[PDB]
């Protein structure tokens, strides 16, 4: 009753009121049978470090890897894996968080949400440092972002598209010459814009007007 | 779904897109089938964020998915759009056009109406972050040759539906589309002549009478 | 600047304390030169090789003596190096003895001119409007 | 003479900045240690770096990554990676068009705020000529 | 939604005493009163000395503070410290968190103090930069994050503006004046969605006066005006301001030169 | 010592004004201060001021009080702030002097050095402008009146310009009326810069010494001639802008004339039509 309100508010993207109840829950199959639910109190401490990883909040991260509350037992595929996926994050490096969503996904291919989580928190970094890496720059090109970024093209510009179909950054690439230009705001004029309607409307009106030929 | 029964999606588009809230099925058909309406009229007429808005949200259609043999299929078809997967575009197209939109018996008649436009947009889709593609970038992208890629863009183009152009010489691809000042003066001054002709034309048949 | 540099050769020798910081008299000269072909100037605008001649100056330092030129309040402007230009926004009032008075006597003899064109010549035009 | 230097806008040079401070430098004891405390004669190099870097920032409406480069003592991967940083912090407003070329440092003004600039220019020219015509008046009476 | 007036002696004191501090940053506190959850009215200000540190919590002056307010107080000026000011110059509006553990210290004496920062330097005869704004280019510093901006207005009585406007005497200059550009932009361009809005109401008469006798269409809109007037009207005021406004420049240009 | 013109920033204004609504003071009596600025050269500019206590002797005052503790408490209090503004003179915002003055002016003798400065700002507004009148006393011992001006330093160039934004005059008179405003100002103009001209003549002929604080205004005046983000291009993208309006506009008046051109045709037709019987 309670990690499913948690999971539930990892569905609403709040990860406080999520870890308010991951926390708990965690501590119930923690104190319990053990017998099969060392396994789940094992579920527990992920979404509790999703929230963190979520949250940028390294320090609890830390808090939460400790010998006795759980390591002691629970030293095992779940614990290494979201830490390096967390300071991964908080890094800002992304061929870490790459080569973390190779070597550790034993798990996270199996765990749904986990996984969810970070294909998302992994597209947001990207997003990010993609937004820093441009605004110093125009006529920059597009290699570069890509060695810079360290990260294959295609894929750069897989994004770079989808920013500005996205109205992120006002730019445009240009593919014949390997290029991507930016601006500083919408280069269209809205003026021009509405003339452009005026006529349009006049042009009917003119017809319907001769119509009254008689 | 009169609207939808004749070409009119425009209506269709917030008729049966809000029919969704509340739907009365005895009246005529399966609450899936109207999802399979509200949908496909949906990915037809809704801009990129009203798309992400009122249909890709749905509290709706989550709530069915699986439910048909269409919604599957059309589903994956405008996530394949929305969320920018070219190379599975056409499959999913060729699908729907197949299991939704021809069984349709308000559908089927408009069965090519629909495709047609469902091309343009994607092209139109792709195009609008680049001021110039490669040819076989897109066609690389899509999967389809060339030649035949060419062949389709050229039915969109001379109709002023689509604002690419092409150079075959180079095999490249620049779009011209009004939104820097000057494109938006050069197609005033020719919509302006336009009227002016027109307005002088008539102007001397009424001076005279 | 060649009459003050004639000037220098004699004293410079003579006075002690002038023969230590030549190099500040000489930056100081650049300085004033720069100034003045500004301050005459029509349209405030520079290329490089304009105050290489002007000051006698090499033209890399130009930019040095440009920067410095602001640094001390003297100008306001920007410099751009692609073209090789300089703008000067503006150049500092400073008291003006009889000779330098002579030239704006001219160019506001010019700005009047043009005004006297210029109204004179709007009245035809449009002379089926006034009121 | 060293805080004096950096409050000034002026290009710095770093070998000229090394040798005159060396000495007064290296011989205090926490700031600029023996082997300890080295690692501040990097910082001071950073520091001299996004000195000259942000002063021409302010001259230098465009300049060539090549005579930046000498101005800076620095290389192009360098350069770009200061600019980057310097940018980031929002300090300087620059911004390089990359293919081995620019750095453009001006500010883009909407056309119409320079023209209100430039009206006000005018505005406050006439009201100069105005009080010119008042005294230039008075001074005969005066004389 | 939330806003402040900001009475025209409280901004000159502050600007001058922002322009007198460059290239150090000054600060100050403003006296006013919260009319309701959604306004703060700044009706005075009065200047704090400087201190060897930056501006900080221990700059303000408790002895310096109410040493002002009694003084104040023999003039009637009484009122409740409602805010601070201060000056970035030269970095923008934002607070750094120095600056905003010294506002977490105005708030502990009243929950809706606000911050003002001024700019002084870049500031100029153009917009003048201000920002007012409260806890919780400046993205950087979270702007959203631990902070969020306010509005910003400004109280004028009838007599206040009757004085500022003998500053300038226009008898003479006008003709040569060209009013503020972005304003006429806002004109140029509200203006012709507008004329796009009644054409179509042109249209919808020109159809509907077709199929329908004048008789019935007067009892139809004799409320409202004649949207062919609507073009006729506003066709104008762009015409000629735009004219004007074209001839102006083209004098200023090449007579001003 | 001797000074003629006198400078004022805007500042004492409105602080005075606001002294004025702040103590509810009714025009039978009147308000009190004083002012800070700078008396050292032959003019005076007056920038600060600060409000002062004071009282009146019921009516018709034989004797008065100004609290000078008052004073010299925040006179060091403003110093501590921006110390380059000294202790000049006082104001009453009183239409018109009183009997006083001249002997409470001896008073601010006292806590100033050369001529204490009494200027009397009108807050009534109701006459036209110059709210101010600017006097000294001078031996006997009046006061000698003396010029005035609002002289707005640049901070306060910014505050008035972006307080009066809105203010600014619609100014309905027809185009032809604008069209004429301006080109009287041209010729205006072109009027004064013959006047500089052969002034200058005069400076470099006739001999007339030089005035430094007219050539200073002269170089202010070229500093501000625009070099014609280059403005030039900045201009053209405008003229171009205002230029489709027109032109839009000439379509609108255009297709509207056509209109009416329907209606008379339809009118004669129907009415030559009617004239058969
Ligand atoms: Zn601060």
């Amino acid at each position: 009753l309670d990690l499913m309100s948690g999971i539930l508010h990892c569905e609403d993207k709040d990860y406080k009121t999520a870890f308010s109840y991951f926390f708990e829950s965690f501590e119930s199959y923690h104190n319990l049978t053990t017998h099969n639910s060392y396994e789940k109190a094992c579920q527990v401490l992920k979404y509790m470090l999703l929230s963190k990883i979520m949250l940028n909040l390294i320090d609890d991260v830390k808090n939460i890897l400790n010998a006795k509350y759980t390591k002691e037992t629970y030293q095992s595929r779940g614990i290494d894996a979201m830490k390096a996926v967390a300071e991964a994050y908080n890094n800002r490096s992304l061929l870490d968080f790459n080569t973390a969503l190779k070597q550790y996904e034993k798990e996270l291919m199996g765990d749904e949400l986990t996984r969810s989580h970070f294909n998302a928190l992994y597209d947001t970094l990207l997003e990010s440092n993609l937004c820093k890496i441009i605004e110093p720059f125009e006529c920059v090109e597009i290699s570069h972002i890509s060695k810079i970024i360290g990260l294959d093209t295609q894929q750069v510009e897989g994004k770079l598209s989808q920013m500005i179909l996205d109205k992120i950054f006002y730019g445009v690439l240009d593919q014949g010459n390997g290029w991507l230009y930016v601006y500083e705001t919408p280069n269209q004029d809205a003026t021009y814009d509405s003339a452009l309607e005026l006529v349009g409307q006049l042009n009917k009106v003119v017809d319907q007007l001769f119509e009254k030929a008689s | 779904i009169h609207c939808l029964a004749v070409r009119n999606f425009k209506e269709a588009a917030k008729l049966l897109v809000d029919s969704l809230a509340t739907f009365t099925s005895i009246e005529l058909t399966s609450y899936e089938s109207i999802a399979t309406y509200a949908s496909v009229t949906g990915l037809f007429t809704l801009e990129r964020t009203d798309l992400k808005s009122k249909v890709i949200d749905s509290p709706e259609l989550l709530s069915l998915i699986s439910t048909t043999a269409a919604l599957q299929s059309i589903s994956s078809l405008t996530i394949s759009l929305y969320a920018s997967d070219y190379a599975s575009y056409f499959p999913y197209l060729l699908e729907t056009y197949a299991n939704v939109l021809i069984p349709c018996k308000y559908l089927n008649r408009h069965a090519d109406f629909f495709v047609r436009e469902m091309r343009r947009k994607v092209y139109a889709q792709l195009l609008e972050s680049y001021k110039t593609l490669s040819l076989k970038s897109m066609a690389s992208a899509f999967g389809v040759s060339v030649a035949f890629l060419d062949n389709d863009l050229g039915k969109f183009i001379p109709n002023k539906q689509l604002n690419c152009v092409i150079d075959r010489v180079n095999g490249i691809v620049e779009t011209n589309r009004p939104d820097n000042k000057n494109a938006q003066y050069h197609l005033l001054v020719k919509q302006g002549d336009g009227l002016l002709t027109k307005l002088q034309k008539y102007g001397a048949a009424v001076r005279l009478t | 600047f060649d009459k003050f540099d004639s000037l220098i050769k004699v004293q410079i020798s003579k006075i002690p304390i002038l023969a230590q910081h030549e190099s500040f008299l000489r930056q100081k000269i650049c300085l004033m030169t720069l100034i003045e072909t500004v301050f005459v100037k029509n349209i405030r605008m520079l290329s490089f090789e304009d105050i290489s001649k002007a000051t006698h100056l090499p033209k890399d330092n130009v930019e040095h003596l440009v920067m410095r030129a602001i640094s001390l309040g003297l100008l306001k402007g920007s410099i751009d190096q692609v073209n090789e230009l300089v703008t000067i926004s503006w150049v500092q009032p400073r008291i003006i003895s009889g000779d330098q008075i002579t030239k704006m006597k001219d160019r506001l003899v010019e700005w009047n001119d043009q005004v006297e064109k210029l109204g004179k010549k709007m009245e035809a035009r449009g002379q089926s409007i006034w009121v | 003479s060293l805080v004096k230097l950096f409050t000034t806008n002026e290009l710095m040079r770093w070998p000229i900045v090394q040798k005159t401070y060396e000495p007064v430098l290296n011989e205090d004891d926490l700031a600029f240690g023996g082997e300890a405390n080295k690692h501040h004669w990097e910082d001071l190099q950073k520091r001299v770096i996004e000195h000259n870097l942000r002063v021409i920032s302010e001259y230098y409406s465009r300049i060539t990554l090549l005579r930046l480069n000498e101005l800076l003592d620095l290389t192009e991967s360098q350069t770009e990676t200061y600019i980057s940083d310097l940018v980031n912090q929002g300090i300087i407003y620059a911004k390089v068009n990359r293919p081995a070329k620019i750095v453009n440092f001006e500010k883009p003004k909407n056309s119409s705020q320079l023209l209100n600039e430039w009206s006000h220019n005018v505005d406050e020219l006439l009201e100069h000529i105005e009080t010119i015509g008042h005294l230039i008046t008075k001074e005969e009476i005066m004389h | 939604k939330e806003t402040v007036y900001i009475s025209s002696i409280a901004l000159l004191k502050m600007l001058k005493h922002g322009r007198a501090g460059v290239p150090m940053e000054v600060m100050g506190l403003m006296l006013g009163e919260f009319v309701d959850d959604y306004t703060v009215n700044v009706v005075d200000v009065f200047a704090m000395p400087q201190s060897g540190t930056g501006v900080s919590v221990e700059a303000v002056d408790d002895v310096f503070q109410a040493k002002m307010m009694d003084m104040l107080k023999q003039t009637g000026r009484d009122q409740m410290v409602v805010g601070w000011y201060h000056s970035h110059p030269g970095f923008g509006c934002w607070l750094s968190s120095v600056d905003v553990n010294t506002q977490k210290s105005f708030e502990q004496l009243n929950s809706r103090a606000v911050a003002v920062v001024v700019d002084p330097i870049q500031s100029v005869k153009g917009k003048v930069v201000i920002d007012a704004f409260r806890l919780i280019q400046a993205l950087i510093h979270g702007l959203n994050r631990h902070y969020y901006s306010l509005n910003i207005d400004y109280h004028k009585t009838a007599k206040e503006t009757k004085m500022l406007m003998n500053l300038h005497k226009e008898q003479w200059q006008s003709g040569l004046k060209m009013y503020d550009y972005e304003e006429k932009e806002e004109s140029n361009l509200a203006a012709t969605k507008s004329m796009v809005k009644i054409a179509e109401q042109y249209s919808k008469r020109i159809e509907e006066e077709k199929e329908l006798t004048e008789e019935e269409l007067k009892t139809r809109y004799v409320g409202r005006q004649d949207p062919k007037k609507h073009l006729s009207e506003t066709a104008d005021e762009t015409l000629e301001n735009n004219i004007v406004s074209v001839l102006t420049a083209g004098v200023n240009s090449v007579a001003i030169k | 010592l001797q000074h003629e013109k006198v400078t004022i920033a805007p500042l004492v204004l409105l602080s005075a004004l606001d002294h004025y609504e702040r103590t509810q003071t009714k025009e039978n009596k009147r308000c009190v201060g004083v002012i800070l600025g700078d008396a050292n050269s032959s003019t005076i500019r007056v920038t600060n001021s600060f409000a002062l206590p004071f009282e009146e002797d019921e009516k018709n005052s034989d004797v008065w009080f100004l609290d000078h503790n008052y004073i010299e408490n925040m006179n060091e209090m403003c110093k501590k702030i921006n110390a380059k503004e000294k202790l000049i003179g006082w104001y009453h915002s009183g239409p018109k002097l009183r009997a006083s003055d001249l002997k409470i002016n001896e008073l601010f003798k006292k806590y100033t050095q050369n001529n204490p400065l009494l200027l009397i700002v009108d807050v009534k507004q109701q006459g036209v402008g110059l709210p101010t009148d600017a006097y000294v006393a001078i031996e006997e011992k009046t006061f000698l009146h003396l010029p005035c001006t609002i002289e707005a330093e640049e901070a306060e160039e910014i505050g008035v310009e972006h307080l009066l934004r809105d203010v600014r005059d619609q100014a309905a008179g027809g185009l032809s009326i604008r069209l004429t405003n301006q080109l009287k100002s041209l010729k205006g103009l072109q009027s004064k810069l013959k006047d500089v001209v052969e002034y200058l003549d005069k400076v470099i002929n006739k001999e007339l010494p030089i005035n430094h604080t007219i050539l200073g205004k002269l170089q202010d005046v070229f500093n501000l001639l625009p070099n014609l983000n280059n403005l030039q291009k900045a201009l053209t993208v405008k003229t171009n802008d205002e230029l489709m309006v027109i032109y839009i506009s000439n379509l609108v008046r255009s297709i509207i004339a056509f209109d009416d051109l329907i209606e008379n045709k339809i009118q004669n037709k129907k009415i030559q039509e009617q004239r058969v019987k």
